[PDB]
This record gives structure tokens, sequence and C-alpha cells, in this order.
DNA sequence: ATAAAAA
DNA sequence: TGAGGTAGTAGGTTGT
DNA sequence: TGAGGTAA
């Protein structure tokens, strides 16, 4: 079947004119076109030739002699007269840059000229009506973000995607006057507004409060723009509210003035709105295409170039979308799981997925080790409840993994409220009075009755931090585990609350399994590459995972970084991790790849080629039959690729199945995972591949992702974006 | 698109192959039968914690469409057995109903296992087919042999066009085709009714709003709960006109102890004999459900059909709210809603107040265009008591009147019905083309010869033309004469789903069903058929359908939600309550 | 496998 | 905190 | 007892 995609093309590249004018190297380029697009209002083209950097400026605009104070020196900076063409069927890649900026400008100009519309970064742009009918005291604004792409087909396209902002409905008017200037002025610097002044709305970044507008000078200003208004202002503005310095959100500049009135505040996804909004940002296929054909169809129409006609076709792009297949897995006792087809057996994966770790245990079947369960005292949660809770858990641990002991209780108090305090008074007493700061555990935090917010999570993050290297603890609630027994004396299960219990019981032995390294399954088929090293760097922290063939040998690494000693550092833990685990696992390894998540500096490259020369010399590897290469994941997707099948059914869209891919460049791709067999309310969201160095193949490279991606060791029985190196760094590493 | 139907084609002898199929499927070892046309597997499921036993089974009927073929329909079902101790007797290898107890649908011990019953399309239509091919075959025709076939029949099933609705100040909504617009078809029924408001404009009687004592109660909670509810009900009722508070004591709860001082000391004293009014049920602190069931059946039936009462629970009330410090005043200590759970309020307060505006016999809107036939009647029969509900042209007209039943029955349901018309015709619907009685359960002529005397009477003083006019009765069974089950085989992944809204299919010139759950609704599962049977008059079976399947996206009580009955049965099963 | 927290 | 994804970035023309 | 279908 055909898939429509998110992609619209410009059907008038044939007849479009271009013209031309003329890491601390590419910091120092940046800067310097920064600079003369800030001063010349166009796009910056910079072209390489002849192994010399110069930056495009199309001939309609002058550009005089000048400097320009870089670091170093000022580098002076001179029109040339010579201008170059380029015809509509030669677009090599030194003149990528070109076309691509061209073209990109005119748009965001065009787009931010609407009137019912406005930006609010580089590309997305939103509109300035609000949903209606919230009862809340935030409004949600609808709008899109755009992308320039350039597929190998030989033809531009526009990337349109919807997307949604949380904004409350009046800020810095009725939040703060002059009489509580310095009170909650701390909660609200360094955070991101928008600034209407007219109707020219643009984000901002606030550096203080100041004076109010009748002392400050900037009366006479606003009034000049509240005039020439679409909205009614001027009851908006008042001179009483005081003026607010602002910056811009892209970098620093002088701190500018305005008044408070017009401000209003934007909200990060995190900050409320969690379970009480974001459910109308989700919508199904049918729904979102529905309406990304609408804004293309109001917005991206009669859009004008230089001198010609932009020609933005309708009927957004239908092709036939390729896909891997699901690999095979292996589980306890072989008892393989393997999908022929589409039939009934593709249908329950999920589900037998689950029910194969349920009544095989984990593959993993090596020995334990020390095992606690701090739990409160016996005047707190008392003591039956915990045997029985304890009884239940030790029963399906050794059903699952046959090689564990026992379950050593460990009791302490809670006194009052502090989530400091009883941080010492809860494991730094009654652990360190015994001999149990080695292990594993897992505790049972205190939330019977009426427990506060806002700082049990806290005290659950201090009880994830404190021993990471040698108490590795799994966290459960004491609320969720009286909710099942109720007394009769004794403490025996509920008869209607059984198959819950079962449920519960069967996720939290899993979770803490995960934590003791003792993984479920793993892949049957060997992959192509032998060694897949999965960094990932945050918070100060470092993890490595290092994946062998078929995952039965998956080993995590944690470490702390704070450049030069960085890059060290990780030659020296690749090194000797990959020297001790080659003649082990992988003897003459065939191929060397590293998933970098975030974006890679070449330091990665330069650390494999170093190990690989180390191990050559070793005689532990080859040179002359040996790949290596390192391939960056992107969280967050560059353009946002949206793929939805076509079928006769009454809803006329559907999700892609799992692990369809869509690769743009001969070394970009995307791939969908989040699809049929599993279940999601929405539209599956995209995973961007792409190489950075290496000769590495990229179609063998992005199947091994894709098979990386069909372990799923937290939940079995839901879907998995992430592969499993990453969500295994992100599991772990908690600090 | 083509639809996929559970008739599996055998390739008078009704009775005798019915014989035949039981005689042989009762031999079966791993096969135990329950009924005549019910069998069960002697197995329960695996990973059951429970003290109560589930066991599979499968449901069998013969079909005799109109092709010229038998066919045979198979269903799933479920039983549930207890297995420590009607009971299920056993002697040697054949067991039979008459040491285990067999479990009913009610009670907690069932109601925590029931998803296990609940099967889509895709699973339902493998289960049935594994079921058909493994056990309904070596069938034998006595000394011969039966094929029952397989690959179920597939059928081009048609469907009715959604009316167009009528709602207030007009504002129609009316589908043009498979595009975005039915898409958002309940959506667009309730956001329109929540905008322009209830199609009847009639005043209102007089209102209450009896709750439990301040001993119990806060005496802001309620304020702020029935300001709220004020509010809404004016916002669709504009000739809404107050809400009077009555306080009533507790009396402690134990069973049945604050019933006798409920009518006696505040009711009587109060002069609260005639109105409407709502009541709060007290469940605040730990209860007994056992009292508040009977408290709650109590208060529906011990008052006669004067001052009909629709209830409330004050636990999701004061879940509802937050008790706010009043910061800014002083000594107002009221409660508010909370500000992440207002949506949630919203759709609790819209609910309850249509509801009440049920209850209040204010009808929420209507269909736009008329139904072939302008009178229907509906006529249901509960335990001593019964209910007539009068539907006239598109909906603008429908009247409800209870009656108890002391045989003498027919001469007062006859007397009944005649007043009724002669009072109602000439007002509403002049010079009758047709009328048609829709009755709940089975019908034995009564309500057919009833309705006749009611004509020859009217013609005989002139009132509707003998010669034009046409009447008739068909039956509506809530649980269907055969499990008729209809899936749309489509391109998708899922190659099956459940069919659109207005799926009909008639076994017989004389009885059908209607799938009015469907694809603008969502729903868990497979739709289930509505079984309708025309059993005597001279009307067209096809124009009581369509005006049946019209009647059915009226829903009153969720516009949301799907509706199963048509609006007359339901209606009747609302305001029916014992006595 | 189960319903929500989520028009 | 039993858990999953869907919702949710980066944030250079300039908008005192 | 806020309410619908699906389970029966
Ligand atoms: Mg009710
Ligand atoms: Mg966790």
């Amino acid at each position: 079947k055909d898939h429509i995609l998110n992609l619209y093309r410009i059907d008038n590249l044939s007849e479009l004119d271009f013209s031309y004018k003329l890491e601390l190297l590419n910091k120092q380029l940046q800067k310097i076109a920064e600079e003369v697009s800030s001063v010349t209002k166009g796009p910056t083209a910079v072209l390489k030739r002849n192994q010399r950097f110069f930056v495009a400026v199309p001939a309609d605009k002058q550009m005089e002699d000048r400097s320009i104070d870089g670091i170093p020196f000022s580098i002076p900076i001179k029109l040339l007269p010579e201008v170059y063409r380029i015809d509509s069927k030669d677009i090599q890649g030194h003149q990528l840059d070109v076309v691509y900026k061209f073209l990109d400008y005119e748009i965001r100009r065009q787009l931010g000229q609407h009137r019912d519309l406005w930006k609010l970064n580089t590309h997305q742009f939103f509109l300035r009506e609000p949903m209606k009918g919230i009862q809340g005291s935030i409004n949600v604004f609808e709008g899109f973000t755009y992308k320039l792409a350039r597929l190998a087909d030989g033809h531009f396209y526009v990337t349109l995607d919807l997307s949604t902002k949380y904004i409350d409905k009046y800020c810095l008017s009725h939040y703060i006057n002059e009489g509580n200037v310095r009170t909650f002025e701390n909660n609200y610097k360094g955070r991101r507004f928008l600034y209407l002044n007219g109707d020219n709305w643009y984000t901002i970044e606030l550096l203080g409060f100041g004076k109010s507008v009748k002392e400050q000078d900037v009366l006479n200003y606003i009034t000049e723009k509240i005039e020439h208004s679409r909205t009614d202002l001027k009851r908006y503005v008042k001179p009483n509210d005081l003026s607010m310095s602002y910056t811009y959100p892209g970098r620093t500049m002088d701190p500018h003035s305005g008044a408070t009135s017009l401000a209003r505040m934007l909200y990060n996804t995190k900050d409320e709105r969690v379970k009480s909004l974001h459910y109308l940002s989700i919508k199904g296929p049918s729904k979102r295409f529905e309406a990304i054909n609408n804004y293309i169809s109001s917005y991206f129409k009669n859009l004008k170039f230089n001198a010609g006609k932009l020609l933005i076709s309708n009927e957004p792009l239908v092709e036939k979308i390729k896909n891997f297949w699901i690999p095979e897995l292996l589980f306890n006792n072989n008892r393989r799981l393997k999908i022929t087809g589409f039939n009934s057996g593709m249908r329950d994966f999920a589900y037998q997925r689950k029910q194969l770790i349920k009544n095989n245990g984990v593959l993993n079947r090596t020995s334990f080790d020390v095992q606690y369960l701090l739990v409160p005292d016996e005047q707190y949660m008392d003591a039956n409840l915990v045997e029985g809770f304890k009884n239940n858990a030790e029963f399906l641990i050794k059903k699952l993994a046959p090689a564990f002991d026992k379950f050593i209780i460990i009791r302490y108090p809670v006194k009052s409220c502090t989530s400091a305090s009883v941080q010492i008074q809860e494991i730094e007493k009654v652990l360190h009075r015994r001999n149990a700061l080695h292990g594993f555990a897992l505790v049972v935090l205190p939330d019977l009755d009426a427990f506060s917010p806002a700082f049990l999570k806290t005290f659950h993050e201090l009880l994830k931090s404190k021993f990471y290297p040698d108490l590795k603890v799994q966290c459960a609630s004491a609320h969720n585990i009286s909710s099942f027994f109720k007394p009769f004396v004794e403490y025996r299960v509920v008869e209607a609350l059984k198959g819950r219990f079962s449920s519960y019981l069967f996720y939290l032995v899993l979770e803490h399994l995960i934590v003791n390294r003792k993984w479920p399954y793993a892949l049957a088929k060997n992959l192509f590459y032998d060694i897949y090293i999965g960094i990932d760097v945050h918070d100060r922290h470092a993890g490595f995972t290092f994946f062998f063939k078929n995952g039965e040998q998956i080993i995590f690494h944690p470490e702390e970084v704070p450049e030069k000693v960085r890059a060290k550092t990780l030659n020296k833990v690749i090194y000797e991790k990959l020297k001790l685990y080659i003649p082990l696992f992988a003897p003459n390894p065939n191929g060397i790849v590293i998933v970098r998540d975030g974006r890679s500096f070449g330091v990665e490259y330069k650390a494999l080629q170093a190990a690989i020369n180390t191990l050559a010399a070793e005689g532990i590897v080859n040179k002359d039959t040996v790949k290596y290469g390192v391939v960056d994941l992107h969280k967050q997707s560059s353009v946002p690729i949206r793929i939805a099948a076509k079928t006769n059914s009454y809803d006329q869209l559907e999700n892609p199945v799992a692990g369809s891919y869509k690769l743009v460049s001969p070394k970009e791709g995307f791939i969908f995972s989040t699809g049929y067999p599993f279940d999601i309310k929405g539209t599956s969201r995209p995973l961007n591949l792409s190489m950075k160095e290496g000769d590495l193949d990229f179609m063998k490279v992005m199947e091994d992702v894709f098979c990386q991606i069909m372990l799923a060791f937290s939940a079995p029985d839901k879907s998995n974006f992430l592969p499993v190196i990453i969500k295994l760094i992100d599991t772990l590493l908690e600090p | 698109k083509d639809h996929i139907l559970n008739l599996y084609r055998i390739d008078v002898v009704y009775k005798f192959l019915d014989y035949e199929i039981r005689r042989q499927l009762g031999q079966h070892r791993d096969l135990w039968k329950l009924n005549t046309h019910q069998f069960f597997l002697r197995e329960p499921m695996k990973g059951i914690q429970g003290s109560i036993n589930v066991f599979e089974g499968f449901t069998y009927k013969l079909a005799r469409l109109a092709d010229g073929h038998f066919y045979v329909t198979l269903d799933l079902s479920t039983k549930y057995i207890d297995k420590y101790c009607r009971f299920l007797y056993l002697n040697g290898d054949n067991w039979y109903t008459i040491a285990r107890m067999l479990y009913n649908t009610k009670d907690e011990r069932v109601k925590s296992l029931h998803y296990l019953s609940i099967k889509g399309p895709s699973k339902r239509f493998e289960a049935i087919n594994n079921y058909i091919s493994s056990y309904f075959k070596n069938l034998k025709f006595n000394a011969g042999k039966l094929l029952i076939s397989n690959e179920p029949l597939v059928e081009k099933i048609k469907n009715f066009w959604i009316p167009e609705l009528l709602f207030n100040n007009n504002r129609r909504l009316k589908i043009t085709g498979f595009n975005s617009g039915m898409r958002d078809f309940a959506y667009q029924r309730k956001q329109l009714i929540k905008n322009n408001g209830v199609l009847n404009r009639t005043s209102f009687d007089v209102q209450y709003l009896l709750v439990p004592d301040e001993q119990y109660m806060d005496a802001n909670l309620v304020e702020g709960f029935k300001n709220n509810a004020e509010f809404l009900i004016k916002k669709l009722a504009p000739a809404f006109d107050k809400f009077i508070i009555i306080r009533y004591p507790v009396k402690s709860c134990t069973s049945a102890s604050v019933q006798i001082q409920e009518i006696e000391k505040v009711l009587h004293r109060r002069n609260a004999l005639h109105g409407f009014a709502l009541v709060v049920l007290p469940d605040l602190d730990a209860f007994s459900p056992a009292f508040l069931k009977t408290f709650h059946e109590l208060l529906k039936s011990k008052f006669y059909p004067d001052l009909k009462v629709q209830c409330a629970s004050a636990h999701n009330i004061s879940s509802f709210f937050k008790p706010f410090s009043t910061a800014g005043n002083n000594g107002i200590v009221e409660y508010r809603v909370v500000e992440a759970l207002k949506g949630r309020f919203s759709s609790y307060l819209f609910y309850l107040v249509l509801e009440h505006l049920i209850v209040n016999r204010k009808w929420p809107y209507a269909l736009a265009k008329n139904l072939f036939y302008d009178i229907y009647i509906g006529i249901d029969v509960h335990d001593r008591h019964a209910g007539f509900t009068f539907f006239f042209k598109n909906g603008e007209q429908i009247i409800f009147h209870p009656e108890e039943v002391p045989k003498v029955r027919a001469k007062t349901l006859n007397k009944v019905i005649y007043e009724k018309l002669k009072l109602y015709i000439p007002l509403f619907a002049p010079n009758p083309n047709g009328i048609v009685i829709v009755r709940d359960g089975r019908s034995f002529g009564v309500e057919y010869k009833a309705l006749q005397a009611a004509i020859n009477t009217l013609a005989a003083e002139g009132i509707v033309n003998k010669d034009t006019v046409k009447y008739g009765v068909v039956d509506l069974h809530k649980q269907s004469s055969v499990p008729i089950r209809i899936a749309a085989k489509t391109n998708s992944y899922d190659q099956l789903e459940n069919p659109v809204a207005g799926s009909y299919k008639l076994v017989s010139p004389k009885e059908g069903f209607i799938f009015s759950t469907g694809y603008p609704f969502d729903i868990k599962g497979t739709s289930r058929p509505l079984n309708l049977s025309m059993k005597e008059g001279d009307l067209d079976f096809m124009k009581v359908m369509e005006d049946v399947f019209c009647q059915i996206m009226l829903a009153f009580s969720a516009p949301d939600k799907s509706n199963f009955l048509p609006v007359i049965i339901k209606l009747i099963d609302t305001l029916l309550e014992p006595l």
C-alpha cells in the first residue's frame, strides 16, 4: 500500500534565478556570517572554494568594505564584484548552502509578514487566536513548525508539522505590581516571554525588572505602536505598570526595555499542566493530516520569490515506504518467538513476549547478591502487611529467578517531615549500624495517609542518589502496597483485587531484576556488526553500554567526566574495555559502531581510531578487514517527518507498521517502530539516524538499530522508542 | 465494502436437524451442554488467582435466510462457577444442571472478572472459526454425513443514512458523506446541545434540594454544588426558577431507619408532597452498601409516581471540591472546585443536569424530517405496573403515562389507549396515516385487539379515516433471537472492524436486526444487534425499521456516547422505576 | 489484556 | 514512586 | 447512586 508523507513539493525550481556576491575557524565563520546577515537583513550561505571560505550574499544587496572584530584580529571583509550563476539542474554540494538559505529566508519573511500569525523561533509559527472553551487559566495556541528538505529525487520540499504552546492568559500585569517588585522577582528571571508590541509579536528573555513607565526613559513610544494596532491595547497599557528589561532568546545584545502589560509567560512542558493538559495535542493520523493540509492550503499559497512566483503544490507526497522485519527473540530454554508474516501471531507480539518471560523466567541464570527490603518500622505500616508483601514478592522472584536466596528485612523509623534529616535518620543510621552498605535492596516509600506532595519525590530523588555505586535500589510506594491487603490480626489480599496485585508485583519484580543486570531475553540471530558501543553523557555523568552479538552480553559502565581530560578519559575507557572484552565474547571483531546521542564533534572517531591502532599493535584485531564508525541518533528529529498508511477503512489513515524506514540522503534516515502490533493513541513519531565518520554501511546500521529497538526490558507488554543501549543508559545512571 | 457475516452454510427439517446436532454435540468428552443451545468446555483458564473459575463456550443456532439455504450461527459465551462448596450435578461423565454453584452476573464475585468475555472483531471472528473447525466436524445426518462448512458468508451489507437532527434556534446537524463531518458526529451532537440548549421551552414545576442535615454535611459544600448546578441548568433551560433546599436528619444508619422519618417529619410538615426535587445520598463516611442500596430502593419506590426523584452520591460531590481557607474574607470557609479537576466536574454536572431535565420531561432535541408514520406507541409491562409512551411526528411531542396493572388488564389498557389517542390526535397529528405499537418482550394479541377497538371507536366518532389508516404491532427483543455478528473487511493491518452505524439485516420479511453502534462511535469489542419482529398489521417493515433507527439516534441520556435502544423504550426504562 | 491519569 | 508513548527542540533580520 | 455499550 501507499503512504501519505508530510512533504509538499516546490514545483518551480526550474525557473528560479539565484545569484552571488562575495572549531575556532568554524565559530569565527559563523560569527562573521551572523554579523553580515544582521547588517544586510538577508541569508548567509557560506561557501567553500579552493580551500577558502566566503560568505554568500545575493547580488541585489550591496556590501561595504569594513572590518569585523574577531577574537584573534579584526578581519577585513570586502565586496567581490564577480557574480556567479547557478542553473536549475546543477546544485552541487558546495552550492547546497545557497538555494537552501535563500528559500528559507524568503519563506520566513513572507510568513512572518502575515496577519493572523506570529513567529516563536526560526521555524515555528503560531496562531494569535487561542483554543476556545478552556475552563482553566491557560491558553493553548495551535501552530506549525516547518523545514526545508532536499530529498534525493532532486526536488526541494516543505515539511510542515503541528505544534502547540501553553501560555497563561495574562502575565506581569495581574501578577506583579509596583508594591512587590523585590518579592517575586526571582520567580521570573531567566524565563521566556511573549511580547505583542502592537502587531509585531516576538519572544524574549527577561534580564530583570526596572522602574515604572512614567519614570523610566518610555511613554509616547508604545503609544505609537498601539495606535496603529489591530488590537485595542490602549486599555491594556496604563501608566502604573513597571518597565521590564528583555533580550532576545538567540544570543546576547544590549538590555532593551519595555512595559510589563503586553508580556505573557510561556511554559515548558514540565511545569504544571501534566495530566490536566497535553491531551488536547494528541491527534490521530487523519485529524493531524487534515490540519496539516489546511495549514498548507491556508498560508503556503501564492508565495512570491524576489521577482518570480513560488509554486508550492498540494496533495502531499505519496510513496511506497519499505520496512524492516521483526527480529526473532530468544528466551529461557530456547523457546523462540518469531514472526512469519501478517497473521494472528503478529497481533499478539507484546502479549506473547510478556507471557514467555512470565512462564520461562529470565534468560540470565547467574548467581545473585545480598538483597534488602528497607521498610518502615512496627509502629508505622505495622508488620503483618510487610510479611505478606515480602512472602508474595519472594514467591514471585523465586518463580522467576531460581537463584534467589532470601530477602533480609531492614526496619527504619519515619519521625517528622524534614526530607533531609530523615535522609540521615532513615538510611544513614540503621544501614550504617548493620553491614548493609553493599547490595541491591529495594525501598518502600512512606506514603500511607495524608502524605504531603512536593517533598516525597525530593526524598525519593535523594534515596536514588546517595550510595549509587554500591547500593543501587528500586523504589516502591507503600500506599499502593497497603491498597490490596485489608485487615481481617492477620492480613490477606482482597479477593476482588487479585489480577491488579499480580500485575503490580510482576512489573515491580521485573524492574528489580533489571536493576540486578539480569536481562530477561535476547535476540536469536547475530547482528551484522559484532560490537555496539552506546555512549550517552549528561549532567556531568557519562554512560557506556557494550552490546555484543545477540545481546547475550550487555555490559554497562558509568563514569565521571569534568575538555582534553574528557577526551583522554573516553579513549582510556574505550581502549581498556575493548581490550578486556574482545578476547572473551567477540574474537576477531568484524566492525565497531558507536551510537552517540546528541551531537558529534569528532572526538569519538579519534578515540575509536586510536583504540583500533593500539589493538592492531597488540595483534588482537586486524587492520585491512575491519570497519569502525560513529552514528548519531537524534532524540528530537531534524525535519518533522510523519507517515500514515492509506487504507479503505472508515478512518482512511492509519499508523505505519513497526520498522518502517525512509532515508532522505545517503547518510540520513528515519525509522518508525511504535506502529501496528503495539497500541498507541496518536501518530507514531520518527527516530532520526545519521552517520558522522567511518566507512560503515548505513543500511546494516539502521537494521541493527531497529533490531535493538525490539529488545524491551522494562515493560514487555508495551512499545519501545529508543534502542536498548540508550534506553539502558537512561534507565541506569540515575544521578 | 464487502462484509463478513457469522453464517456458515449447511450443504420441516429444522427440529430434526437441531436434535441431530444436539445429540452429537452432547457426546463430546470436553463439551458439557448447559441449555438447549449452549455448550461449554470442561476446563477453566490458567493464571486465575480467584475462587471462581470461568468456563468458555459457544452459543449455537440455525438460520433460514432468504437465499434458500440453512445456515449455522455461532457466538461465544462464558459461565462463572465457584470451585469450593442451580447446581452442576455429576453422574459419571454426564454432568448436568439441576456439587458446585453457578454464579450470576451480579455481585462483586464476577465484577472483577468480566474483561475476559469481551472480544474484538478479529479475535472473536478467529475464535468462531476455530470453534467451527474443531468441534463442528464429523457431524452425522443420522446415518448420513453433514457438511458443516467454513469461510463465512460474505455480503454487501447496506446501511441507513444518519438522519438530520433538529436543535434549538434551528441550527441543524446533517451528514453529507463519509467525510470529516461524520467523524465528529457524537461530539457535534453534544456540542450543539451544550451551545443552543434544550428544544423544549415549557415552564417548570416546583423543585427541591432535599439533602442530609448539618451534622453530616457542611453548609458550604452543598451551597457551592447547588450554585454550579443552578448556573448550568439556567444556561441550558432558561425557564428554571430556583432550587429551594430541604434539610433532613440522618438519625443513624443501620437498616432503612432514616426512611421512617423522611416522609412524616420533614416532608409532610413542609408540604413537599408535590414537586420533583433532588436527593443527595449520605455515604460520606464509612458506610454499609446494603443500607445505601435499600435506602435508594425505598426512596425511589416509597412514594407513588408523584414527586419523581433523581438522586446523587455525596462521595463524588465531596471529592470534586476542596476546602479553601477563604483567603480574603473571614469565616466563609467555602468550598471550591479544584483547578486541575474542572473538566471532569463539568462532565459530571452536565450529565446530572441532563438527567434532571429528562425526569422533568424537557427533551433536548428532535429530528428535522418527519418519520414515515405519524404515531408510535411504546408499551412495557413492568412488575405489576405498565408504562406507555406516545411519539408523534419528528419527535417534538413525546408523552409518558404510567399505570398500575391489576383478565380486566386488557380492559384497562384498551381504555387508556382510547382516551390518550382521542385526547392527543387532534392536537398534534391530525388525520394520521399509520399507528405502530412497539412492544418490549412478547406479544399475545391483546395490545393489537385493543388498538383495533380504539381505531373502530375513533372511526365511529370520525377522528381518523378507517380506509386510509394502517395499524400494526412490532416486538422488540432485548436479547437477540439469533446471535448475528458482522464485521467490515478492510485493507488495514487488522483486516476486520465493526460495521457502520445503520447496518441492517433482514433475516425474514418480518424479522430483522439493526446495528446502531458502529463507526462514528467508539466501543470495545463487537457491536450487538437489536432484534425487531413485526407480528400483525398492514405496515411496511422497511419504513418501521427506518423510523426505529432514526429513533435510536435520539440519545437523551448520554449524547456523547452511543445508544442501543430507541428513545421510547429507553424512556420507559428510565421513568418506570417500581411504583 | 485494563483503566485510568487523558475533550 | 509498577511501566510505555503520545503530547513537548534547537531557538539570528527586526520588531524598545 | 453521572452515564452508554460490552460482557450475561
Ligand atoms: Mg439513573
Ligand atoms: Mg522507575
